[PDB]
RNA sequence: UAGAGGAUCGAAAUCGAUUAGAUACCGUUUUAGUUCUAGCAGUAAACGAUGCCGACUGGACGGGACAGUGUGUGUUGUCCAUGAGAAAUCUUGAGUAUGCGGGUUCUGGGGAUAGUAUGCUCGCAAGAGUGAAACUUGAAGAGAUUGACGGAAGGACACCACA
């Protein structure tokens, strides 16, 4: 989870400066769980990471579309009661955004969450 | 101290600009216009008007004097100096070209008669 | 009486130009204040914010001089400040509101939840800075008013806004900067890609090339 | 409300963008012609100002007017 | 400010607040100790001398009080 | 790649724009170029900048000028001396508004200078040289045509069409060229019909 | 005031110290100022009577090389290094190895 | 503090000047010290007044080491943007959004009393480290602007200045 927030300042660079693509010389599994999250959302076009018995390698392919995105250090535990305090404090509207979480059925997003009865720890976040 | 003011200064490029034609180089003819253009009353003002004249003249008319756009005298310095010249460089026909601006030429397969060095 | 002397201008005389949010669209710089008055003609109120005073030393003595903030806008999605300092306080009043009304911008509006209905709150939060005062706006839901300090209650109002909720940081007692970093949150809620904003639409000419034959004959 | 997007960046453009330009171009007839039509692009201040708004622009050519 | 770091965040937080004035007084248990009435809003006193001060300037003047026990 | 230059074809210009030496550079480059450029010799250390770079550019230039229906509004601007020539002549010949001399600060900004102007597009013969220009036209909306040599700046402009500015001749064989293509473009015109009007533009 | 701080010194700690050639106080040696002078041995205004009193046949008249050295106060006093503007505080001057003669 | 050594310079002391008076600046006579060996002590504008480690980021002209051959890695000086800042200014950071969370420490909480009392630990001492309160008080402070002044520096001038 220093791999998770050295990842999204990077992501943030970059769409700031107009860039299309974007390398990083590191990889690893929980990091490739959250890319797939903004992959079936909209937010960016694909990626594809590489194996060289290194710490791998990884390649974005930015969209126009992202305005931003974080993580969370430390990864607090809240309950299913508590999901909605984090979102107001997140996100700037009640209309769109994605709050993650990692709990006992894998990584969803803060909608998911409310209709399977579930809490865990939160990632991070992104509008 | 023998400056001229812009009072004295400015009117003389008025008048060098519309009366253009008018007016020749002597000091006892370009004072006869001014009494005839201007209006003013002091007879040292004139006197200062046409002396100021007569040094812009000879100057516009003979050598280099820009910051004044006479109109009708844009005719004859310009139809003067567009004499075509006795060659122009489409002429030359043995075109010393280089070598790296050759390998340049092949490449794009161009036309013509191109020396090395 | 009023001769224009620019190109935007001569449109707006021959009222090719019917609106304000057609030059919005291309961003043609606004040089008359009668360019607004004549498009959205006799909706524009006005707020005087602040009056003080200036102090100057020189060897021909001491200048005393007064400077005016204003602010306008009509009600509806508008709003444009701008301030001057004269000699007396009558003709710096009026020469602020002509630099007033040639900065108006517009304005999104959205919802607090959902789709429907029609627009009272701003589109998301935004946050202005302008010398260490700092402005936070966040959407209100329907029926709760403007809460927020006085001067920064006068510039939601001229906006079109009816509910808001505003926290403050630093030095806001300068009221200049205290009013130019709440029309800088204005313009970041209404800089913010939006989910809607996604599909591309056809791209069009400017009123400048449009109306090409019209401004020689 | 509405703002133009970049035709460079997909960055919407601010009405107070006074850098920001708009660029037709003639649609050319075969043979070496004009025959009535013209291609918009739009672009902001941002990429105009920082200095690297042509390389961009003749790239962005090669794929809809001389695409293959 | 690791998830299993409590005990080190109450133990700094509890030494800043120190340097803060009036929590001191509380804290120490030492708010009354140098306080001519205590604990009380208002006190008795009989009078032995009338006097007259001097306004502190730029101010002229000369401000009644008395002396008691 | 070469697909934009190849829909029009060279004509025998390739003589007019080596002969007067409009390929020559400078011994500086950035990696800003790299791109437009071909190579440089080991002789006086001098850069070459290919044709086709020279020859994509300004099809792209004669496109957006003759998008503009009345011509009489694109400005071109030169300060230097050589180009006082060259550009009164690419005015007559096309319909634009010729500005020539030193460019005066608040030409497009100011409503109470001496000459007031408006255009929809401007053309530059140098940039570091024509500074005043370019810097303005981020004041009111304006596209600009440049002709950038080696180690000028490219802020601010959109169309570089790079070319030589030094020389007294390179710069009016570049206005010369793109100005039959305007003509060529628009009615039935011949892109070659004569080689010898070129020394009516030469200072 | 000066980014140098006032002395060309770069990360190193202690740099050595001199005695300065007027009032003898102690300075580092990278903050003093110092100059380069070649003198003839001979002043000009008596060349005329010297080319009579020689004997020999061909003779070449010498020349010395001074380098001095003062402090800020001495400089400053003596006209060597004056005040300058803001702008024209940044503005060195050198030597050039490379010339031609 | 002990031994060795002693060219130069020089606190303290001392005369001679200067001055209204100078126990000072300037000078004369003359010391401890300034050097080496063995130790004690533990302070500095010990300063870039600028914690340590990790991720990411435009140009131009250089230097120093190694390796290659038209370049690379570790370091480093100057100058310009973007960005940041209260500004002066900063450019491997004083940048990466109040759009606020990469790991882990220390220090500050209006001025003055005061780094002072008292206790304790260390030292031959000189002292160092840690470290208050009663009582007092409305500002003390940072960076920049226009004036006024300098027993401040330049460039022009004038028989109410010289030649
Ligand atoms: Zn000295």
């Amino acid at each position: 989870s220093a791999a998770l927030a050295n990842m999204c300042k990077a992501i943030n660079n970059a769409s700031r400066a107009g860039k299309r693509q974007l390398l990083l010389r590191f990889s690893t599994e929980e990091m490739r769980m959250f890319l797939l999250q903004m992959l079936r959302h909209g937010y960016i076009s694909g990626f594809s990471y590489i194996h060289d018995k290194r710490s791998g390698k990884s390649i974005i392919d930015l969209n126009g579309r992202l305005n931003r995105c974080g993580a969370i250090s430390p990864n607090y535990i809240v309950k299913r009661d508590g999901i909605e305090d984090f979102r107001t404090r997140l996100l700037p509207a009640r209309q769109f955004g994605h709050v993650l979480f990692n709990t006992s059925k894998g990584i969803l997003d803060h909608k998911e969450c409310l209709t399977e009865n579930v809490g865990g720890k939160i990632l991070g976040y992104f509008y | 101290g023998c400056v001229r003011n812009k009072i004295v200064k400015r009117a003389a490029r008025t008048i060098a600009e519309k009366y253009f034609q008018r007016l020749d180089s002597t000091f006892d003819h370009n004072l006869l216009v001014v009494q005839d253009v201007a209006v003013v009353q002091s007879k040292k003002l004139k006197n200062e008007i046409a002396g100021y004249l007569t040094s812009l003249y000879k100057k516009i008319l003979k050598g280099t004097y820009n910051k004044v756009y006479i109109k009708s005298h844009e005719e004859e310095r310009e139809r003067k100096e567009n004499v075509i010249p006795k060659e122009s460089m489409l002429d030359v026909d043995c075109v010393e070209v280089d070598d790296v601006t050759m390998e340049m030429i092949k490449r794009y397969g161009y036309e013509g008669n191109f020396k090395v060095y | 009486e009023w001769i224009p002397k620019t190109a935007v201008g001569r449109l707006v005389k021959m009222l090719k130009i019917t609106s304000l949010e057609q030059i919005f669209k291309f961003s043609h710089v606004i040089r008359e204040p009668e360019i607004v008055d004549l498009l959205c003609g006799n909706s524009i109120k006005e707020e005087v914010l602040s009056i003080k005073s200036v102090q100057k030393q020189t060897r021909a003595g001491q200048k005393t001089r007064i400077k005016a903030v204003v602010v306008v806008g009509d009600r509806k999605g508008h709003v444009g400040i701008g301030t001057k300092a004269s000699k007396e306080a009558a003709s710096a009043i009026r020469g602020a509101i002509a630099r007033a009304k040639c900065a108006i911008r517009p304005v999104r509006l959205g919802l607090w939840d959902g789709a429907q209905g029609k627009p009272h709150t701003v589109s998301c939060k935004g946050s202005g800075k302008c010398g260490t005062s700092v402005v936070q706006v966040i959407p209100a839901p329907r029926g709760t008013g403007i809460i927020s300090g006085s001067v920064n209650k006068k510039i939601f109002e001229l906006a079109g806004i009816k509910d808001l909720y505003t926290l403050s940081f630093g030095a806001t007692s300068t009221t200049e900067n205290f009013a130019k970093a709440s029309i800088a949150a204005l313009e970041a809620t209404s800089s913010m890609i939006l989910p809607d904003q996604w599909e591309e639409k056809p791209r069009t000419l400017n009123p400048l090339l449009e109306f090409a034959d019209i401004l020689n004959q | 409300f509405e703002r133009r997007i970049c035709s460079l960046g997909k960055t919407p453009i601010a009405s107070s963008d006074k850098a920001s330009v708009q660029i037709v171009l003639a649609v050319l007839d075969q043979y070496g012609q004009v025959t009535g039509e013209t291609t918009i692009y739009d672009i902001g201040g941002t990429v105009r100002r920082a200095g690297m708004g042509d390389e961009l622009l003749l790239e962005k050519i090669r794929m809809e007017e001389y695409g293959a | 400010p690791g998830l299993f770091s409590a005990n080190n965040l109450i133990k700094s937080r509890k030494a800043k607040r120190l340097a803060d004035t009036a929590y001191r007084k509380r804290a120490l248990g030492t708010k009354y100790k140098h306080s001519v009435l205590g604990r009380a809003p208002q006190a008795k006193a009989i009078v032995l001398e009338k006097i007259g001060v001097e306004a502190k300037q730029p101010n002229s003047a000369i401000r009644k009080a008395v002396r008691c026990q | 790649t070469r697909i934009s230059d190849s829909i029009k074809i060279p004509d025998e210009f390739v003589k007019l724009l080596i002969v007067s030496q409009s390929h020559l550079g400078g011994t500086s480059t950035n990696k800003s170029f790299a791109r437009y450029l071909y190579g440089t010799r080991p002789r006086d250390r001098i850069n070459i900048i290919d044709i086709n770079a020279t020859w994509e550019k300004l099809i792209i230039a004669a496109r957006a000028f003759c998008g503009i229906k009345h011509p009489s509004s694109i400005a071109v601007v030169s300060t230097k001396t050589f180009g006082r020539k060259p550009v009164v002549k690419f005015c007559e010949a096309v319909g634009a508004t010729p500005i020539t001399g030193r460019f005066i600060p608040g030409s497009f900004t100011n409503s109470e200078v001496k000459r007031v102007y408006d255009p929809r597009v401007l053309i530059v013969s140098d940039t570091y040289a024509d500074k005043q220009a370019i810097l303005e036209s981020q004041y009111c909306n304006l596209p600009t045509i440049a002709f950038v040599n080696t180690d000028n700046s490219l802020v601010g402009v959109d169309i570089a069409i790079p070319m030589n500015n030094r020389s007294p001749s390179a710069i009016a064989a570049g206005f010369f060229i793109l100005s039959r293509l305007i003509n060529y473009m628009k009615t039935g015109a011949e892109l070659v019909r004569d080689m010898k009007e070129v020394e009516l533009f030469l200072f | 005031m000066r980014r140098n701080h006032g002395r060309g010194k770069k990360n190193r700690g202690s740099a050595g110290s001199i005695q300065c050639d007027k009032c003898g106080s102690v300075t580092p040696k990278d903050k003093a100022i110092k100059r380069f002078r070649i003198q003839s041995l001979i002043e000009q205004a008596s060349f005329d009577d010297l080319k009579q009193a020689t004997i020999y046949d061909v003779f070449e008249v010498p020349r010395m090389g001074y380098k001095s050295q003062f402090c800020v106060s001495c400089a400053c006093h003596a006209k060597i290094v004056r005040v300058r503007s803001s702008q024209a505080r940044k503005i060195r001057y050198g030597f050039n190895p490379n010339r031609v003669a």
